[PDB]
């Protein structure tokens, strides 16, 4: 009985909340290299703060 | 004139061709490796042995029978004429059931073969998913590929569920090259212009973004391939100047960058979201919204244009038509 | 590279080939003109 | 601010025009001469878009519509409120996109990179230039361009398609679509493969190019290899834009009938006429 | 490669018609040169001598003779009164052999049909109108003749069917519209036929962001809809019941009479004969008391 | 009400009783475009909703020679209006078929 | 100007020359075959006075127009 | 003249020539076959006076 | 005459020939597309018979 | 490698060839004008 609110609109805002969540996650992943930034005012992290640098386990011998 | 890395002048060959490393049970590698000179000039040269297992073998049997039913119905529809089967091929169709059957089983010629081909094709696609999933596990890899493929299967399945939700198999996609494009156009006509479906618009943005990203990423890796940038796993585990320069190019160009790993996450999501937002847009169509342009008028998407015509009140009554009904099932004489 | 001796010899085959072609082409044009003039 | 490794890369040189004059950064961004011309055209074009919104019927983002002139104006500039504004914005767009590609070339030269990125972007600029310059010029009026508005340009796409009754039957469009779809499939496979070797299940060692190569070869039957998949992705993505440019430039200037009746040549091949 | 374009909608919408300039000049010249010139108009007085005239009862003898000359050039060739008549005995509806002059029988019904078109369907043909030439072009057979074939032939929209709408006039789905996507495919087939019949594209009658919309569409869509109503009257009341008049060689495989469709008049042009106006010159065919203010002669 | 009053003294528009120096025009947005308020307002400018379908009460099957082999809905427009090969035309319908004891 | 044979490999100049002449020949033939006047495969046996000539000026009737009315 | 077969490989030029003649001959036959005048498979038995001729100049 | 020091004849000659070949081909097709100079179809018309474009209407 | 002799000699051919071409084209325009003047 809500006239303006309809399921297609509800779905679309559900997607927007997921999508803006996804962009945040990807921008955290993008900062695992090269961060924190150098600046004349000291280190800078940008936003969001980056995920930490990964360490990779090599194949033990072969 | 500077070497563009688009073509390889000098290939090398190994007398042995590499095999599969591990987990040979419940299935085995067919064939053996051979080299293609043309494929070796586009990219890597070995045309390989191949893996099926139980799921792969069954997938091919189901999928062969599906394709065989489609082709034999196409060929029957030109009266078995093999010249017309080739000449008319892109116009030929195996066509869904008639609308008045709803979800009931239809007659064999009138869509009963269609539903049977659609069932075997669907099972074949699911078994092929199981194959890919099992093979990723057996190679000790992440499951990123089967979830990417699941997103495509999701869109495909909406061409079953949306006909189910509107209550008639007649709304399904005909198997045929031009016929399924006729369906695609008519679907947008029936539901009042799919451009105003916002999940269709999202799906397009991700389809275009996938082309943007693979153009950008493909060009980026070729621009640093002179420095080993194409050895991406090595650049991810042991960042070289090739990774540093590709990060700096995009940072200096557009103000932010990815990493050599995380660019592949951007790629993965843009591809996956194309078919996922697409599927949602189909499932909403005819179930929640029946005229997307009018939904766009309601929600403020539709740009105003000056009127091209104005109806008088009696024309508003005269120019309404009828909804389309059944075809006439007789050949009237007009003799009296 | 190319000597003048070959360069001069070769030019003689070019001229005779060219003249033969132009002679045939001009006969072909005059035949076409007789059949259906374009001015 | 700079990446932790960036400073040693920030040398002078590699410009095409201007030399040292603009050879500096602003935050993350490289400026350069084509940076200055980029900002000029971006700013002028964007403010003229806002002016187009102001004199139109609404500020609603989806509904703003800066339309080209009537066809009667031909190749002249129309009155600014009658589509001449769309023409000035189009010149700014061409200037901004061209400046962007040349700035990319200056950046790539400064980093010792190949010119692949500027030329790949040239594919997109070609499609835009086809839509607003080449096809309208061949038709003899700028009014054949598409309008600048988030949904009104989709109305243009709809109507141009139905000018040919059934635009799916356009043969170059079928190729262009096939490239776009094949590109998206290839991008999902490339992303998945790199991620699945670099992020294996917990406690598994990091994968290798050999595992990637083996798995891919079970998918397509052949190994594409590392440089091959990036060549393919570039071929597919840029070919999609090039075939798009072809499919729209043949629609109108060269073919005027419905697209389904173009296929009459296939039905009349002498082996089966 | 030169293309002419006609704008038919608002400047940004790409509602436009495209014509291959060279190919259109050939079509237009091939109409203009055969286009038969009307004889001079004239009328002396006198009461009607006719023995067996049922339609042309409202017309002077000179205007009648003028009409018969026109009918012969438009249907049969300019002196070919033998096409319809037993030339010795014009009042006869039969040959000396006794067999019916089926051509004269048809032509009488075609006169009634033409008056019915020009008179009752002016909402379609306006002040251009039709004459025999509009369909016949100087030949006994018009173009676009169609017959019974299959139940789902879309040309039956011009005979016994009704209703082509498929779009919902609301946002949400409802019991009011249960059209199939197959029915949208059928309307799309029908509309391609209409577009080709006029040599126009969909934007001539629609803004394709809403095919359903009348306000966004050009006024030609209203005229088009009256053409559908006109064909149903023409086919049902005049052309189809000629079945027992024709020789069997003219009938379909179902033995049905030939029927008309949009292309029968339009022949691929936006107006028949590119808008040539002839009906005004032949009051015999008006079915109207005046044509664009020119009053009917009325003896 | 298409225009403001004009002063007879000087041929000059009066707005709210007071003169305007210049040639007064009524301001409008681009080409007089006006934003659509509502679905109801858009629908109020349209024809009425279509009448209900005419559906057949029962189905009579056609003679087999009137039944198309091809079930694709658009093929009459997309192929058959341009294709007129005789053998391809003959294949469009099922051939005649009669019980053997009726020959 | 026989020094032109010093500037290039003569084998390659003949390959380029043969290509240019062959392509230009086919261009002119198919142009003529597309014309009305020189459609020789259909109308080659017509006499020179019978062969088509492009009109100096088409006529018109004032109510007729080749193009629909525009906006 | 004959020294051209030092400048070019005979074995190779012959393949190029034979391929060119095959293509040329097939093109000319198919162009004729689709004409009206020379659709010889349908109308080849007509006499030369009886065979089609393209439309002439005479006009109003 | 020293301009030929700055540009290689092996390049210049082809560049000049390519320019002239394009320019000549452009002018011929522009004329052939005109009505007055569509000489394949109408070249046998006399100079008074050949088409002329529309004049000023004066009204 | 250019020399002032090579340059000066080549200049003569380019000048004379250009002028000869312009002469032949001037006759072609004379013929074209006599057939159908454009002013
Ligand atoms: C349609 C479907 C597909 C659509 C697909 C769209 C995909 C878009 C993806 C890219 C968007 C992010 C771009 C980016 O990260 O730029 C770097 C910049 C700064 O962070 P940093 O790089 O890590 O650190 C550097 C900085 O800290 C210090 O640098 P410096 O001192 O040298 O320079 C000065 C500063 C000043 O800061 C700014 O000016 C930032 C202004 C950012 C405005 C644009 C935001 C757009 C968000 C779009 C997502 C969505 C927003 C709703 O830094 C700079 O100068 C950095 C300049 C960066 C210029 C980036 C311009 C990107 C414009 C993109 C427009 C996209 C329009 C679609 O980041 C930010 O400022 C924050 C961005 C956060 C990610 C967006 C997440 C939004 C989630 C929803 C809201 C969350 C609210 C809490
Ligand atoms: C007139 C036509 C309509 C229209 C009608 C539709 C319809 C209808 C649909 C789309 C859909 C899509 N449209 Mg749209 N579309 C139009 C205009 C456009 C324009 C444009 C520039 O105008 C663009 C760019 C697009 C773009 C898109 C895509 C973003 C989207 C499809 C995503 C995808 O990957 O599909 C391709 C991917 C798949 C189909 C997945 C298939 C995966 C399966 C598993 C493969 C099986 C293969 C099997 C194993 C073997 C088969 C063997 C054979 C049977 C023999 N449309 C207009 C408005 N469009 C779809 C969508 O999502 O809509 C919301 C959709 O259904
Ligand atoms: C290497 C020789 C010189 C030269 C030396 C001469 C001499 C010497 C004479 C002419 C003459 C003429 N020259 Mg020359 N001329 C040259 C190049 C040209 C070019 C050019 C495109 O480069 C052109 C258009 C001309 C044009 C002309 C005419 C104005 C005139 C009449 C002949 C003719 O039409 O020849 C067209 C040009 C050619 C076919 C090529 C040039 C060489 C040929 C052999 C013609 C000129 C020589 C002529 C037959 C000599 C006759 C005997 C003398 C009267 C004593 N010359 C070259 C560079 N020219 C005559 C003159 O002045 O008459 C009033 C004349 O006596
Ligand atoms: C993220 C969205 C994009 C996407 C993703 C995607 N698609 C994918 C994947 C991914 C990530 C896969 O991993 C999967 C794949 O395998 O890729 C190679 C697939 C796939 N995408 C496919 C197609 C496809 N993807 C499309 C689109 C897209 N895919 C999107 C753009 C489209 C479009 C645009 O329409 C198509 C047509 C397939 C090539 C493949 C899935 C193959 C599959 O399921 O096959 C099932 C088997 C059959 C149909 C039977 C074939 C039978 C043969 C005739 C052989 C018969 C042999 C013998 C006679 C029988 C056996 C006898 C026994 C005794 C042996
Ligand atoms: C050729 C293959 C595909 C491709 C590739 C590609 N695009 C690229 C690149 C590459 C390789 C870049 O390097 C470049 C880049 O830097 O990306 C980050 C870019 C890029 N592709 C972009 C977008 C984009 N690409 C698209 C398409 C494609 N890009 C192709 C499918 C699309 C589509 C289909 O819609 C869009 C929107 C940008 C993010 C970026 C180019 C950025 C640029 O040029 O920046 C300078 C200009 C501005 C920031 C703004 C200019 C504003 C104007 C002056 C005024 C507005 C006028 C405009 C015409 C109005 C339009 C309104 C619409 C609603 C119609
Ligand atoms: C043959 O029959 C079919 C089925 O009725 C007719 O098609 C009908 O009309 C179309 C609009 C529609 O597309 C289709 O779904 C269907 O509704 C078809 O046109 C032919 O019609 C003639 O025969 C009809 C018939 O069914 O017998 C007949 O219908 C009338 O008579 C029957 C039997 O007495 C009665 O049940 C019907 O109610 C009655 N219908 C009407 C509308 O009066 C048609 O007669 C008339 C007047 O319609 C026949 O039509 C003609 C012109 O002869
Ligand atoms: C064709 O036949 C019709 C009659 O079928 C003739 O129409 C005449 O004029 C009408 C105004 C009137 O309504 C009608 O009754 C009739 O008088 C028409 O003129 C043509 O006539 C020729 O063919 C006639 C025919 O039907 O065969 C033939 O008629 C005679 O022979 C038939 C057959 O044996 C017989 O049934 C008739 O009664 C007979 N009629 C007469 C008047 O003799 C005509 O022969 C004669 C002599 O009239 C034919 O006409 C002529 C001039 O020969
Ligand atoms: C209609 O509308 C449009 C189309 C628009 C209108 C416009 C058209 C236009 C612009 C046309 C332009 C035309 C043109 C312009 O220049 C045309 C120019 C044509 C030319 C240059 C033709 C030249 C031909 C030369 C030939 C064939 C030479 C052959 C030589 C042979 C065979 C000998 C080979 C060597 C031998 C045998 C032995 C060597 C021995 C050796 C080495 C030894 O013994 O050692
Ligand atoms: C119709 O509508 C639109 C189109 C719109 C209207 C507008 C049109 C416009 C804008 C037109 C512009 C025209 C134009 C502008 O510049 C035109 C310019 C034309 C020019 C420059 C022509 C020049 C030609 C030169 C030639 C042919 C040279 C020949 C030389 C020869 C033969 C000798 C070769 C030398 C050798 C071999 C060396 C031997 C020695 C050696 C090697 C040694 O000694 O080493
Ligand atoms: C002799 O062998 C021959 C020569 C015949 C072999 C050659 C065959 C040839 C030439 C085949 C050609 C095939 C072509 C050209 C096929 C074209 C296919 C295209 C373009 C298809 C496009 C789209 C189709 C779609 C989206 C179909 C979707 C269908 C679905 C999702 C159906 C699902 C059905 C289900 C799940 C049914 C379930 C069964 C019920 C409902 C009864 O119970 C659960
Ligand atoms: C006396 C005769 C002796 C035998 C002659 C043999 C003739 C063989 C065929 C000649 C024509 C082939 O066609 C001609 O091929 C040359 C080959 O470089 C092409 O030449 C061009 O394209 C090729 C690639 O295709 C490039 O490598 C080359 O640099 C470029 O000049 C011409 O664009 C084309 O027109
Ligand atoms: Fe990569």
């Amino acid at each position: 009985m809500m006239e303006y609110i309809d399921g297609a609109q509800i779905a679309l805002y559900a997607f927007w909340l997921f999508f803006f969540g996804l962009i945040i996650y990807l921008r955290r992943e993008d900062k695992r290299e090269g961060y924190p930034l150098e600046s004349p005012q000291g280190p800078r992290d940008g936003w969001p703060k980056g995920a930490p640098k990964k360490t990779y386990v090599h194949r033990d011998h072969g | 004139l500077e070497y563009q890395n688009l073509f390889t002048r000098v290939q090398v060959r190994t007398v042995p061709e590499p095999g599969i490393p591990i987990d040979e049970s419940t299935g085995t590698r067919y064939g053996t490796g051979t080299f293609s000179y043309l494929a070796g000039k586009f990219g890597d040269a070995q045309i390989g042995p191949i893996y099926l297992g139980w799921a792969g073998v069954l997938s091919l049997i189901f999928g062969f029978i599906a394709i065989e039913i489609i082709g034999l119905n196409m060929w029957a529809s030109v009266g078995w004429d093999p010249v017309e089967f080739i000449r008319q091929l892109p116009w030929l169709a195996l066509e869904p059931p008639p609308p008045q059957y709803g979800l009931r089983v239809p007659p064999l010629n009138q869509g009963g073969w269609y539903l049977m081909a659609g069932f075997f094709l669907t099972v074949s696609i699911i078994l092929w998913w199981i194959r890919i999933y099992r093979r990723a596990r057996a190679l000790q890899m992440g499951s990123h590929l089967p979830w990417a493929f699941a997103s495509a299967i999701f869109l495909y399945s909406t061409f079953f569920f949306q006909p189910l939700l509107v209550g008639s198999w007649s709304e399904m996609v005909p198997f045929g090259i031009f016929p399924h494009l006729d369906w695609t156009s008519a679907f947008s006509i029936r539901y009042g212009n799919l451009y105003y479906n916002p999940f269709h618009a999202l799906s397009i943005a991700f389809l275009y973004g996938s082309a943007v990203l693979f153009a950008m990423h493909g060009a980026t890796i070729l621009a640093v391939a002179r420095m080993g940038g194409e050895r991406e796993i090595e650049q991810i585990t042991d960042r070289g100047t090739a990774a540093e320069r590709s990060m700096l190019f995009w940072r200096w160009c557009m103000g932010f960058n990815a990493t050599m790993e995380s660019i592949h996450r951007w790629a993965w999501w843009f591809a996956v979201l194309t078919t996922f937002t697409g599927g949602i847009g189909i499932l909403l169509t005819g179930t929640v919204v029946d005229n997307w342009y009018l939904w766009g008028v309601k929600h403020g998407l539709v740009a105003p244009y000056p009127a091209q015509n104005q109806l008088t009140p009696e024309q508003q009554d005269l120019l309404r038509g009828r909804y389309q009904g059944t075809a006439p099932d007789s050949f009237p004489s007009y003799v009296v | 590279g190319m000597t003048e001796e070959e360069a001069r010899r070769f030019h003689g085959y070019m001229v005779t080939g060219t003249l033969g072609y132009v002679v045939v082409a001009s006969v072909a044009h005059f035949l076409a003109w007789s059949w259906r003039p374009w001015f | 601010a700079m990446l932790s490794f960036e400073k040693k890369y920030r040398v002078r040189g590699g410009t095409l025009i201007g030399g040292d004059l603009f050879d500096f950064w602003f935050g993350p961004f490289y400026v350069g001469f084509f940076g200055v011309t980029t900002i000029f055209f971006v700013t002028l074009g964007t403010l003229l878009c806002v002016w187009g919104a102001a004199m139109g019927p609404t500020w609603n983002l989806w509904q703003i519509n800066i339309a080209p002139p009537d066809l009667k104006y031909g190749l002249g500039l129309a009155p600014l409120r009658e589509g001449g504004l769309w023409q000035i914005i189009t010149l700014c767009a061409l200037g901004a996109f061209g400046s962007w590609a040349l700035r990319q070339a200056e950046i790539a030269r400064k980093l010792g990179m190949g010119m692949h990125i500027p030329w790949a972007y040239g594919g997109a600029i070609l499609a835009y230039t086809t839509l607003v310059v080449i096809r309208p010029f061949l038709l003899g009026a700028w009014g054949h361009g598409f309008p600048y508005g988030i949904f009104s340009h989709l109305d243009w796409v709809s109507n141009v398609g139905y000018q040919y009754l059934h635009f799916h039957y356009n043969p170059a469009h079928m190729i262009a679509v096939t490239f776009f779809f094949t590109n998206c499939l290839a991008l999902a496979m490339h992303g998945s493969l790199i991620l699945s070797v670099t992020n294996p299940p917990k406690g598994t060692p990091t994968g290798t190019s050999e595992q990637e190569n083996v798995f891919f070869r079970d998918l397509l039957g052949y190994s594409i290899g590392a440089i091959g998949i990036h060549r393919l992705g570039l071929f597919l993505a840029v070919g999609a834009a090039v075939w798009s440019a072809i499919c729209i430039v043949i629609s109108g200037p060269f073919w005027t009938q419905g697209w389904p009746e173009w296929w009459n040549w296939w039905l009349n091949l002498p082996i089966w006429k | 490669a030169a293309t002419d374009t006609v704008q038919v909608g608002y400047r940004g919408t790409a509602m436009e018609q495209n014509y291959d300039h060279g190919d259109l000049k050939t079509k237009f010249a091939q109409v203009k040169l055969p286009q038969s010139p009307p004889p001079a108009g004239e009328s002396p007085p006198g009461p009607l001598p006719w023995k067996n005239v049922q339609v042309l009862n409202d017309i002077s003898i000179a205007e009648f003779n003028r009409t018969m000359i026109a009918m012969s050039t438009w249907v049969a060739g300019t002196g070919n009164c033998a096409y319809c008549h037993n030339v010795a005995a014009f009042q006869d509806d039969t040959l000396p052999n006794g067999k019916p002059l089926y051509t004269k029988i048809v032509a009488r019904r075609m006169l009634q049909m033409t008056r019915n078109i020009n008179g009752n369907y002016s909402q379609h043909v306006k002040n251009t109108g039709v004459t025999c030439y509009t369909c016949h072009m100087g030949k006994p057979l018009p173009n676009g003749l169609w017959f019974y074939s299959s139940q789902t032939d879309y040309l039956r929209h011009y005979l016994d069917r009704d209703g082509a709408r498929v779009i919902t006039q609301g946002v949400a789905p409802s019991n009011a519209n249960r059209s199939s996507t197959k029915q949208a495919e059928w309307t799309y087939a029908l509309m391609i036929s209409q577009s080709r019949s006029l040599g126009v594209n969909c934007t001539y009658c629609h803004n394709t962001r809403q095919f359903a919309s009348w306000r966004e569409a050009p006024p030609a869509r209203v005229t088009a809809y009256h053409g559908i109503l006109m064909l149903r009257d023409v086919n049902q009341n005049y052309l189809a019941p000629l079945q027992p008049v024709y020789p069997a060689v003219r009938l379909g495989a179902m033995g049905d009479a030939p029927k008309a469709q949009c292309v029968t008049c339009h022949n691929g042009a936006y107006k028949p004969l590119y808008g040539a106006q002839m009906a005004k010159d032949f009051p015999a065919m008006w079915g109207r008391a005046d044509w664009n203010g020119v009053p009917f002669p009325g003896i | 009400p298409t225009a403001w009053p004009v002063d007879p003294t000087t041929g000059q528009t009066l707005i709210n009783g007071r003169p305007v120096v210049g040639r007064v025009f009524i301001m409008r947005k681009t080409d007089g475009t006006v934003k659509y308020p509502n679905v109801a307002d858009v629908v109020a400018h349209e024809a009425l909703a279509p009448l209900p379908p005419v559906v057949g009460s029962s189905y009579q099957q056609a003679p087999i020679t009137n039944q198309r082999r091809m079930r694709g809905i658009m093929i009459q427009s997309t192929l058959w209006d341009m294709d007129r090969k005789r053998s391809a035309t003959r294949q469009r319908y099922y051939p005649a078929s009669t019980p053997a004891n009726q020959l | 100007m026989h020094r032109i044979w010093l500037m290039y490999d003569p084998r390659r100049v003949m390959v380029a020359l043969v290509g240019f002449l062959a392509v230009l020949a086919l261009v002119i033939h198919f142009v003529l075959l597309s014309s009305q006047r020189y459609s020789w495969i259909e109308n080659g046996t017509l006499g020179a006075d019978q062969a088509p000539v492009g009109a100096s000026a088409p006529a018109a009737a004032a109510e007729m127009s080749p193009l629909p009315p525009g906006r």
